[PDB]
C-alpha cells in the first residue's frame, strides 16, 4: 500500500511541486487541509502516498533532496508547498554546483541522512509499504546526483518494496543545461541499478506535445510539469484504485520488464485534446487508443514507430467495457504486427481501474517499454564522449571531489545499457 | 439430498450473488425470508462487502461471508500458498459447520473464476482440502473458464492451468467457461459491445447455478457432483470439459423465448455459443452431461438427444458406447432482475470435455503460449505467489486436455 | 580453420549412499567414444572417459592438446559442465582418485611451463594469471601460479551435491594469459587460456538459478564492471562462440539421477556442432 516519492534534485523537485499539486486534488486534499473529496473512494487508499497525524494532516511521504537552497525554499514558499513536514526537506546549503560529483558526493552526501531520517519516518508510517515514487531531472547538480543517491540507499533499506522513477531525461533538439549528459549519464548509472520500473520523460517532446496537441501557446515549465504529472498519478495512485482488472507497480514491473537491465519507458496520457473546441469527447475508446499508440504523444523524444515495443501498459482509468478494451488492443496489435515484437497475440498488458481522472469522463495511462529507448541512451552516452574526450566542464566534478574512473564507469555502463536492449530488438 | 456452495473469488461471488438471485425469485422468498445454504470467499474485502451492502443483503449469516482485508494478487500461488492460506482454515469450517447442521447431504459447489487469484488459488487447496475432509461425496465445481481471446488478467493462463492441475484430481467436472469464446456470445448472442466483466460473471454465474445449485436440488433426473467426474472423466488427467448455454436469449431485442427442448438442445452444439473459443464445427466428440432446467419432459429429452446422436457431423464418443448424461432439474432458470438475460422457463447448461472446446480449449491453450513464449507474463505472478514450475506445469496440464478430449473421441 | 568444439564425456564412481543402496553402474560404453544409457540413444562424443581413467589419463586426453595451442598463439577453454557432484571440481581442479579433466588446473600449470624452459634462450615467455568467482551472485575478484591458484581456491564459495568433496556455490574462473615475443625477430604471439569450472546444470535460489539461465538463453549484457559480467559468461568459450574450446561434461552413473546425465548427455552433444555466431 504504502509509498515514498523522492524529489532529486530542483527539476525533481520543481516536479514534486507539480506532483503533489495534482494528486492531492486527486485525492481532495487542500494545501493543510484534509480530505475534502469530492467523493469516499478517494480515501481508503491514500496511504500510498500520506501519514496519519492529526486528523485533517494527510502529510505527502516524499523526500525533497538538493544542494540548492532557493529552490526547496521557492516550493516551500508558494502554494501547496506548506504541507510538508519539514523533517521533508534534505537541503544541501553546499555549492549545488552543476557536476555529477557535488549533489552526490560533496554537498547532498551530507543532507541525505536527514533525508533518510525521514524515509523512514514515513516508511514505517503504518500498514505496508508498497514502493516509492520519484521525481527529478537527469540534468543537474542535484537531481542526477543528490536523488540518484536517495534511491541507492533506499534500495539497500527496502530491497523489497519497489522503486518507481519519473526521470526528465535530457530533451534532444535543446538542453537546457550544458554539461547535461554528464548529470545525465551518472544518474541512468545509478537508476540501471536500483529502482526497477522507470518513466521517461522528455522536454522538448513535451512543448511539441504541448503545443500542438495542445493548441497551448505559451507552455510554461508549470505546463510541462503539470502533463507529467498527470501520467504519474495514472500509473501508481490510480492503480491503487479498485478496477475490473487492475494492477500494481508489480503488475506493471512483472508484465513490463522481460529482461532484468530494468529497461525505461515513455508515458503517455490518453484524452490530451485543447480545452474549450477540441472537447469533441471522442473519448468511446478508440479514441484513446488512437491517441496513446501515435507518434506523438510520447513523452520520449524518440519515436515509437521507430522501433518494436516489448511490453505496454495501457493502464486505463474509466467505466468502460472489458470487451472493447480488451478487444481494441487487438486490432492494434495486428494492425501493428510490423512493431510489437514477435508476440503479436500479446505485448498489450491491459489494465483497468473505475474511478477517472476527477474531472474526466475517460482517461488511459499508456506505459511503452519499447526497445526504441536504445535510441535515447545512445543520445545522451553520445553527448558525452563528444565532450567527454575533452574533459570539457569536468573540472567542477573532480575539483568536488570526484573521480575520472567514475565518468568512465557511468558511460560504460549506461553504454552497455544500450547494447542489451539491441538484443530484443533482434 | 442437500447442498452446500462455495463462491470463491470476486467473480465466483457476483456470479454467486446471481445465482443465488434467481434462486428466491423463483421460490418466493423475499429480500428477508429462509436461510441460504453457502459460503462467499475472497482476499478482496470490498467484493463480498457487495454482498454485505447491496441487494440480498440480510438473506446471509455475517457466518457465511468470509474475507481477508489483505490482498487478492491475481496471481494463484499467493493466493493458494502464501496468503489464501490463513483463510483456508476458517473458510473450511464453515463448510463443516454448514456441512453437519444439515441432513445427508450430497456435495459442495465451488463456484470459482479459474483465471483469478482469489478464484484459482484459493479454491485449488478449498476443494483440495474437501476431497480429503468428504471424499465421499459430490465435488462438482462450476467454472467461468478463460475468455479464448477476450481475457483480462495479464497472467490468466498461469492462475488456470494451475486451478486445473490442483483441482483434477480433487474433483474434476470442472466446468469451465471463457467469455473469449463466450463474450462473442455477448455480441453475436444477445448484442451489446458494452460488456462489463460484470457481465460475463453473470453469465458464468448462471451456467455454474446449473451445476451446483439447481442440481444438489431435487428433480426428475438428480445428478450428484461425484456423478460427474464419474460420467465425465475417461481418464485420470483432470481433465477439463467446457460449460455451454442454451437459452442465451436477449431479455429486450429478439423474443421467440419458447423455444421448446428440441430447440435450446441443438443451440448446445453449435460452436457459436460455449463459453470456449467457438469452432469445433456443428458439435464435434464426447461425453456430455447435459443438464436441463425448468418444465422438460424426459421423452423430449430422450429424443431431442436421439435425433442428435444421429446427426453424424457431432461426431462422437470411442470405446464407450454413449455418452450423454440427461439430468433434469425442475425449478427453471432466472436472471438478474434487469441484466440482460432473456429470462426462458427452461435451459441446458451442457459440458463436456470435447465438443467445440475441444477446439475451444486448445484456442485458449494457444493464447497462453504466445505470451508464455519465454515466460511472458511470468513476472506477474512471481512477485504475487508463482514459479516457472506452476506456469509450464500447468500448460502441460492442459496439454493432456486437448490430448484427452481428442482420445474420447474422433 | 573452422574447428568444431570438442566435447569429452567424464562418469565418476558410484559414491557411499548409491554403492550403500545398492543402484547399479547404468552407463555402457564401447569403443573409446560412445556410451548408451540402456536401450536408449548411443551417445558418442569426442571421447568418453568411464569412472576408471586416471586423472593424469582425463588430462592426456583434453587439456594436453590445448596447452599446446596457447602457446603456439591460439586461445583455449576448457570448461567442465555438470549436475552438482558429477565430478567437475574433481576434474577441473581437485583431489586425485578418477577420471579426467582430472586436475585440470595444476597438471596444465606444469606442462606449460615444462614446454617453456625447454625453449632457446630468446623469445621471452610473459604469463599473467586471474583467479575469479562466481558470476550469479556478487562477482569476486609453475610454483608461482599454484601459490596464486591455491590462494584463489581460499576463497571460492563452497557448495555440495552428491556424496562428494568440497561443493562449489561459484563459477570459479581461472584465466591464464600467456604472452610470447622473440626477442630476435621482435615477432609477438599470446593466447588467453580460460580454465573455468561451472556450477549446477541441475533444475528461491532455484528461481533465480532459472532466471540467470533464462536471461542468459537470449543474451546478456555487454558490460565490463557490475552485475552483466558473470555465470553462463566465464565458461563461455568452453561451450560456445568460442576458440580452441574443450568441454568436459560430468555425469552421474547412478539411475537416481538417469534424468540429469541424460540431460548433460544432450548438452554436449548439442554443444559438440556449436553453432558459434
Ligand atoms: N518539464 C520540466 N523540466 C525542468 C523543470 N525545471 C527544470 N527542468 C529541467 O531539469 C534540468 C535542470 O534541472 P533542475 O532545476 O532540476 C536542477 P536541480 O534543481 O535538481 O539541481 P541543482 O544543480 O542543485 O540546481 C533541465 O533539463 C531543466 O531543463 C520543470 O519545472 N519542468
Ligand atoms: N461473455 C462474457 N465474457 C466475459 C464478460 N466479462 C468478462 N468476460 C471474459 O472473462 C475474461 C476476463 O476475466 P477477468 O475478469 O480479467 O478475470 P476473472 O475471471 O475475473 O478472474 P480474476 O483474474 O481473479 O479477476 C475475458 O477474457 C472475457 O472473455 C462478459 O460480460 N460476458
Ligand atoms: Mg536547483
Ligand atoms: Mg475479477
Amino acid at each position: 500500500r504504502e509509498i515514498v516519492h523522492i524529489q532529486a534534485g530542483q527539476c525533481g523537485n520543481q516536479i514534486g511541486a507539480k506532483f503533489w499539486e495534482v494528486i492531492s486534488d486527486e485525492h481532495g486534499i487542500d494545501p493543510t487541509g484534509s480530505y475534502h473529496g469530492d467523493s469516499d473512494l478517494q480515501l481508503e487508499r491514500i496511504n500510498v502516498y500520506y501519514n496519519e497525524a492529526a486528523g485533517n494532516k494527510y502529510v505527502p511521504r516524499a523526500i525533497l533532496v538538493d544542494l540548492e537552497p532557493g529552490t526547496m525554499d521557492s516550493v516551500r514558499s508558494g502554494p501547496f508547498g506548506q504541507i510538508f513536514r519539514p523533517d521533508n526537506f534534505v537541503f544541501g546549503q553546499s555549492g549545488a554546483g552543476n557536476n555529477w560529483a557535488k549533489g552526490h558526493y560533496t554537498e547532498g552526501a551530507e543532507l541525505v541522512d536527514s533525508v533518510l531520517d525521514v524515509v523512514r519516518k514515513e516508511s514505517e508510517s503504518c500498514d505496508c509499504l508498497q514502493g516509492f515514487q520519484l521525481t527529478h531531472s537527469l540534468g543537474g547538480g542535484t537531481g542526477s546526483g543528490m536523488g540518484t543517491l536517495l534511491i541507492s540507499k533506499i534500495r539497500e533499506e527496502y530491497p523489497d518494496r519497489i522503486m518507481n522513477t519519473f526521470s526528465v531525461v535530457p530533451s534532444p533538439k535543446v538542453s537546457d543545461t550544458v554539461v547535461e549528459p554528464y548529470n545525465a549519464t551518472l544518474s541512468v548509472h545509478q537508476l540501471v541499478e536500483n529502482t526497477d520500473e522507470t518513466y521517461c520523460i522528455d522536454n522538448e517532446a513535451l512543448y511539441d506535445i504541448c503545443f500542438r496537441t495542445l493548441k497551448l501557446t505559451t507552455p510554461t515549465y508549470g505546463d510541462l510539469n503539470h502533463l507529467v504529472s498527470a501520467t504519474m498519478s495514472g500509473v501508481t495512485t490510480c492503480l491503487r484504485f479498485p478496477g475490473q482488472l487492475n494492477a500494481d507497480l508489480r503488475k506493471l514491473a512483472v508484465n513490463m520488464v522481460p529482461f532484468p537491465r530494468l529497461h525505461f519507458f515513455m508515458p503517455g496520457f490518453a484524452p490530451l485534446t485543447s480545452r474549450g473546441s477540441q472537447q469533441y469527447r471522442a473519448l468511446t475508446v478508440p479514441e484513446l487508443t488512437q491517441q496513446m499508440f501515435d507518434a506523438k504523444n510520447m513523452m520520449a523524444a524518440c519515436d515509437p514507430r521507430h522501433g518494436r515495443y516489448l511490453t505496454v501498459a495501457a493502464v486505463f482509468r474509466g467505466r468502460m467495457s472489458m470487451k472493447e478494451v480488451d478487444e481494441q488492443m487487438l486490432n492494434v496489435q495486428n494492425k501493428n504486427s510490423s512493431y510489437f515484437v514477435e508476440w503479436i497475440p500479446n505485448n498489450v498488458k491491459t489494465a483497468v481501474c473505475d474511478i477517472p481522472p476527477r474531472g474526466l469522463k475517460m482517461s488511459a495511462t499508456f506505459i511503452g517499454n519499447s526497445t526504441a529507448i536504445q535510441e535515447l541512451f545512445k543520445r545522451i552516452s553520445e553527448q558525452f564522449t563528444a565532450m567527454f574526450r575533452r574533459k570539457a566542464f569536468l573540472h567542477w566534478y573532480t575539483g568536488e571531489g570526484m573521480d575520472e574512473m567514475e565518468f568512465t564507469e557511468a558511460e560504460s555502463n549506461m553504454n552497455d545499457l544500450v547494447s542489451e536492449y539491441q538484443q530484443y530488438q533482434d | 439430498r442437500e447442498c452446500i456452495s462455495i463462491h470463491v473469488g470476486q467473480a465466483g461471488v457476483q456470479i454467486g450473488n446471481a445465482c443465488w438471485e434467481l434462486y428466491c425469485l423463483e421460490h418466493g422468498i423475499q429480500p428477508d425470508g429462509h436461510v441460504p445454504r453457502a459460503v462467499f470467499v475472497d482476499l478482496e474485502p470490498t467484493v463480498i462487502d457487495e454482498v454485505r451492502t447491496g441487494t440480498y443483503r440480510q438473506l446471509f449469516h455475517p457466518e457465511q461471508l468470509i474475507t481477508g482485508k489483505e490482498d487478492a494478487a491475481n496471481n494463484y500461488a499467493r493466493g493458494h500458498y502464501t496468503i489464501g492460506k490463513e483463510i483456508i482454515d476458517l473458510v473450511l469450517d464453515r463448510i463443516r459447520k454448514l456441512a453437519d447442521q444439515c441432513t445427508g447431504l450430497q456435495g459442495f459447489s465451488v463456484f470459482h473464476s479459474f483465471g483469478g487469484g482469489t478464484g484459482s488459488g484459493f479454491t485449488s487447496l478449498l476443494m483440495e482440502r474437501l476431497s480429503v475432509d468428504y471424499g465421499k461425496k459430490s465435488k462438482l465445481e462450476f467454472s467461468i473458464y478463460p475468455a479464448p481471446q477476450v481475457s483480462t488478467a495479464v497472467v490468466e493462463p498461469y492462475n488456470s492451468i494451475l486451478t486445473t492441475h490442483t483441482t483434477l484430481e480433487h474433483s474434476d467436472c470442472a466446468f469451465m467457461v471463457d467469455n473469449e469464446a463466450i463474450y462473442d456470445i455477448c455480441r453475436r448472442n444477445l448484442d451489446i459491445e458494452r460488456p462489463t466483466y460484470t457481465n460475463l460473471n453473470r453469465l458464468i454465474g448462471q451456467i455454474v447455478s446449473s451445476i451446483t445449485a439447481s442440481l444438489r436440488f431435487d428433480g426428475a433426473l438428480n445428478v450428484d457432483l461425484t456423478e460427474f467426474q464419474t460420467n465425465l472423466v475417461p481418464y485420470p488427467r483432470g481433465h477439463f470439459p467446457l460449460a455451454t448455454y442454451a437459452p442465451v436469449i436477449s431479455a429486450e431485442k429478439a423474443y421467440h423465448e419458447q423455444l421448446s427442448v428440441a430447440e435450446i438442445t441443438n443451440a448446445c452444439f453449435e460452436p457459436a455459443n460455449q463459453m470456449v473459443k467457438c469452432d469445433p464445427r456443428h458439435g464435434k466428440y464426447m461425453a456430455c452431461c447435459l443438464l436441463y432446467r425448468g418444465d422438460v419432459v424426459p421423452k423430449d429429452v430422450n429424443a431431442a438427444i436421439a435425433t442428435i446422436k444421429t446427426k453424424r457431423t457431432i461426431q462422437f464418443v470411442d470405446w464407450c458406447p454413449t455418452g450423454f448424461k440427461v439430468g433434469i432439474n425442475y425449478e427453471p432458470p432466472t436472471v438478474v432482475p434487469g441484466g440482460d438475460l432473456a429470462k426462458v422457463q427452461r435451459a441446458v447448461c451442457m459440458l463436456s470435455n470435447t465438443t467445440a472446446i475441444a477446439e475451444a480449449w486448445a484456442r485458449l491453450d494457444h493464447k497462453f503460449d504466445l505470451m508464455y513464449a519465454k515466460r511472458a507474463f511470468v513476472h506477474w505472478y512471481v512477485g504475487e505467489g508463482m514459479e516457472e514450475g506452476e506456469f509450464s506445469e500447468a500448460r502441460e496440464d492442459m496439454a493432456a486436455l486437448e490430448k484427452d478430449y481428442e482420445e474420447v473421441g474422433v | 580453420a573452422e574447428c568444431s568444439i570438442k566435447v569429452m564425456c567424464r562418469f565418476r564412481p558410484l559414491n557411499e549412499a548409491e554403492i550403500l543402496r545398492g543402484d547399479k553402474f547404468i552407463p555402457k560404453f564401447k569403443g573409446e567414444e560412445t556410451v548408451v544409457i540402456g536401450q536408449g540413444k548411443p551417445y558418442v562424443f569426442d571421447r568418453v572417459l568411464p569412472p576408471n581413467t586416471t586423472q593424469e589419463q582425463v588430462y592426456n586426453a583434453c587439456a594436453k592438446q590445448i596447452v599446446k595451442d596457447v602457446l603456439e598463439g591460439y586461445n583455449g577453454t576448457i570448461f567442465a559442465y555438470g549436475q552438482t557432484s558429477s565430478g567437475k571440481t574433481h576434474t577441473m581442479e581437485g583431489k586425485l582418485h578418477d577420471p579426467q579433466l582430472m586436475g585440470i588446473i595444476p597438471r596444465i600449470a606444469h606442462d606449460i611451463f615444462d614446454h617453456i624452459y625447454s625453449m632457446d634462450e630468446n623469445l621471452e615467455f610473459h604469463i599473467k594469471v586471474s583467479y575469479f568467482e562466481i558470476y550469479l551472485d556478487k562477482i569476486r575478484d609453475p610454483e608461482e601460479v599454484m601459490d596464486v591458484i591455491d590462494e584463489g581456491k581460499a576463497n571460492r564459495h563452497v557448495a555440495v551435491t552428491n556424496m562428494n568433496e568440497h561443493s562449489s556455490r561459484s563459477h570459479s574462473i581461472f584465466l591464464i594469459n600467456i604472452k610470447q615475443e622473440n626477442v630476435e625477430t621482435e615477432k609477438k604471439l599470446s593466447g588467453k587460456l580460460y580454465l573455468v569450472d561451472l556450477a549446477g546444470s541441475e533444475k528461491k535460489s532455484l528461481s533465480a538459478l532459472g532466471n540467470v539461465i533464462s536471461a542468459l538463453a537470449e543474451g546478456t549484457k555487454t558490460h565490463v564492471p557490475y552485475r552483466d559480467s558473470k555465470m553462463t559468461r566465464i565458461l563461455q568459450d568452453s561451450l560456445g562462440g568460442n576458440c580452441r574450446t574443450t568441454i568436459v561434461i560430468c555425469c552421474s552413473p547412478s539411475v537416481f539421477n538417469e534424468a540429469e546425465t541424460k540431460s548433460t548427455l544432450m548438452f554436449g552433444q548439442r554443444a559438440k556442432t556449436i553453432k558459434n555466431t
